[PDB]
DNA sequence: TGTGACTATGTGCGCATGCATGTGCATGTGTGTGCATATACGTGTGTGCATGCATGTGCATATATGTGTGCACGTGTGTGTGCATGTGTGTGTATGTGTATATATTAACCTGTGTGCATTGTGTGCATATATTAGCATGTGTGCA
DNA sequence: TGCACACATGCTAATATATGCACACAATGCACACAGGTTAATATATACACATACACACACATGCACACACACGTGCACACATATATGCACATGCATGCACACACGTATATGCACACACATGCACATGCATGCGCACATAGTCACA
């Protein structure tokens, strides 16, 4: 045999598309898939996780933190237009909401 | 002595609880509240230390989004304490209800 | 027994972004289950326009009907763009 | 385990109130949000509960209080799901 | 003349519409409404005269399940006036 | 199909719609954001009725497209098949 | 051989037992279906038929109406607390709505 | 071509519970949507259901776990019945 | 309306903790390889059907007029709610233990699939006749002065 | 109390929509035969519940008064109800393109089976960013001049 290439390096990606296909296999889907599908599925995941963690990453550096907590994750997605349409029925464990005060609230 | 007028130190809480993540809830009381419901649905029942805590989290957040809808309604009726036909209405609208 | 997660490959992604910067245990939760949840998005999608359509498998012409469908404006432009790239880099080297 | 609803106290909602925004709050709230919470958490219990049948387990994990979550359009992310 | 008490007549138009089930929006105006819409998405479209029916049912459906809340919030400010801050406020705590 | 066809939605249609939701009164400002709330909510149905059309390359919408748009929006329709 | 009878009539069910079965096995659900599970669910959809045909010919009856229309499907399912809530995010086509006026609307 | 409905198998269920009353063609597509709606709600939970409990086969047990979460409690509680019943005619019948 | 006192959040500074991160076993899974199989696709076909046009009535729409009354504004008052204080008690943390139990292994067997054949039920296409819909006088029935 | 307006009601023709029927055919059932998923019994490690202990921060109750909510009253212009002219939606046909669906041959691609490496997860330290707490600057609050 040749030496053993795995499929994310084929396609320059990251995210394991070898998983991805046999979790679309055993997933109850369709009973063929596509050689492609894992690999635009697996890019579409890998290019979602980094729009976060990169915005993510922003958060904790603002904060002074050199580790992502899930507060950071939180901020991300919320103060994002995008990503909070994406995630608007989804709680984040221990990441509180935005602050947030109505100006008729505030003292004149 | 000194004394705070009236809704200062409320605005100090609502900046210092919206900056933080951590529970509002105590957790053992909450845990408590927990197995006694589930008595209702079956007897001698475990629970994962884990399994309180996903439900404790949901239940903060669920009703932390309720409060934040139930000040709008206050809002708009020209008010600024939230009172339970605000929380009524709020959740009619949603629809759980 | 061994459990799977994503765990690994975030970290992947994440020295990509910020070299720099670590992820507590909890985020990395957080991040396995948002990859997972957007999978099921997906996948889900994929196969109901497969059935709609008569059609017994899934391709990534049903991944991409699923991304532009789930996702928002900009989002789906991008992720649109990322998957083709992937799928035509992939298919030039077998 | 009776009247455990009390444990979720006056102080423990208007906490959860001001991390909603809420700078007033009248007296009748603190029933009012005993009454919701209860409702909100028979309904993910009981799910919670019955993915446990289907198991055929005893214990109520993470996994089965996130389906029900899940299920309710609940979606909880950190769990394991 | 006759006349009628303002809110009598609208009362019974409630009545009125409320035990109908008709499409209360015009079929051809709302055809037109589609088609135009639907051309920023794709040129030279087609529709079957059943796709603009399945609009306009779930299109009326919305707006009439709207203006319900819609009202609610007015008369939580104590008001019988249905007013834009009330639909925005509807639309808020729906998640629109 | 033509231009600013938003104004065939006239003012008692948007009347006749808020009676069947039991409004009494109706202010003058409502009419203009009724129109801009219904071309919202079918600019998201139509965009995703198209994209069930494209992918069966298809240049015809079809009353089961509509459909499968509602029901992905939440907003599932009976009645059309 | 034996002369062919339907496995509705086995179940003593009106709702197709074997067109239940092929439709769970194309469906993509599982990679096996069991023997009884075309037959749960072929009864469960048959009483769910059921009940809200009742309440529809009911209030057809009311009417004074001998056909179904979907005003009366509309009319058995809000009128029912739990029918209600189980098409609660449901719009049926030329349904209507219940009659309801807030009373204080009504005249002083 | 043929296409598929549950149509006359409504029919039935209507001349048990209404033998004078009949239905028109708009309503019939209602209950077909109906049908289809829920058959797709059970099918769906049942299959998570499966894959939960690494589980390949839909059984009697993953649809009525299904009908518990699915319908509100009364209508659990009937329709669970209704399939009991069903499910043990039909093995004592084969 | 500026100004002092009082309070509380923020900002470094110093220090221990535990938690994230890097390093190896190893094993299970993805990969390379032919191989056979069937789905999907390009080609052609005929037909429904959606589009556009032209015509007609008459229903609904738009405009204007008058006016009632609801909205909004301001006023005042009582009391409910926030703030702060003192006290104790129930929570949080750590510790340990016994027990129930969720998990994994192994054997076997019953159930579901697969295949082919017989065939009966189902959907399509037509008759057929019912209920539904459209008028016209009557019959309340409510509103309004 | 009487008048005027609107919705309803028994009433008759008309029709289009539902109901029933007959026929092919495709899907269901029947009968094997196979095989693997599932069950069951066992063992094992897990982690949950139970108890115990402590210290202390939070919850509870009280007292005080501020200002918010609720009622009240005022006025005004906004919106309802009405009338009138009219635009145009609805229905109705007629014609034609044209797209959609069926049908079919068939190659491309996907599943299948198997050997085999290697990538991934568990376990192992390890050190380092976070938490904790002290002091100190600093923005902010609230009478008071």
């Amino acid at each position: 045999r040749a030496k053993a290439k795995t499929r994310s390096s084929r396609a320059g990606l990251q995210f394991p598309v070898g998983r991805v296909h046999r979790l679309l296999r055993k997933g109850n889907y369709a009973e063929r898939v596509g050689a492609g599908a894992p690999v635009y599925l697996a890019a579409v995941l890998e290019y979602l996780t980094a729009e976060i963690l990169e915005l993510a990453g922003n958060a904790a550096r603002d904060n002074k933190k050199t580790r992502i907590i899930p507060r950071h994750l939180q901020l991300a997605v919320r103060n994002d237009e995008e990503l909070n349409k994406l995630l608007g029925r989804v709680t984040i464990a221990q990441g509180g909401v935005l602050p947030n005060i109505q100006s008729v609230l505030l003292p004149k | 002595p000194h004394r705070y007028r009236p809704g200062t130190v409320a605005l100090r809480e609502i900046r210092r609880y919206q900056k933080s993540t951590e529970l509002l809830i105590r957790k053992l009381p909450f845990q408590r509240l927990v197995r006694e419901i589930a008595q209702d649905f079956k007897t001698d029942l475990r629970f994962q230390s884990s399994a309180v805590m996903a439900l404790q989290e949901a239940s903060e957040a669920y009703l932390v989004a309720l409060f934040e809808d139930t000040n709008l309604c206050a809002i708009h009726a020209k008010r600024v304490t939230i009172m339970p036909k605000d929380i009524q209405l709020a959740r009619r609208i949603r629809g759980e209800r | 027994t061994r459990k799977e997660s994503y765990a690994i490959y975030v970290y992947k992604v994440l020295k990509q972004v910020h070299p720099d910067t670590g992820i507590s245990s909890k985020a990395m939760s957080i991040m396995n289950s948002f990859v997972n949840d957007v999978f099921e998005r997906i996948a889900g999608e994929a196969s109901r326009l497969a059935h709609y359509n008569k059609r017994s498998t899934i391709t990534s012409r049903e991944i991409q009907t699923a991304v532009r469908l789930l996702l928002p404006g900009e989002l789906a432009k991008h992720a649109v763009s990322e998957g083709t790239k992937a799928v035509t880099k992939y298919t030039s080297a077998k | 385990l009776r009247d455990n609803i009390q444990g979720i106290t006056k102080p423990a909602i208007r906490r959860l109130a001001r991390r909603g925004g809420v700078k007033r709050i009248s007296g009748l709230i603190y029933e009012e949000t005993r009454g919701v919470l209860k409702v909100f958490l028979e309904n993910v219990i009981r799910d919670a509960v019955t993915y446990t049948e289907h198991a055929k387990r005893k214990t109520v994990t993470a996994m089965d209080v996130v389906y029900a979550l899940k299920r309710q359009g609940r979606t909880l992310y950190g769990f394991g799901g």
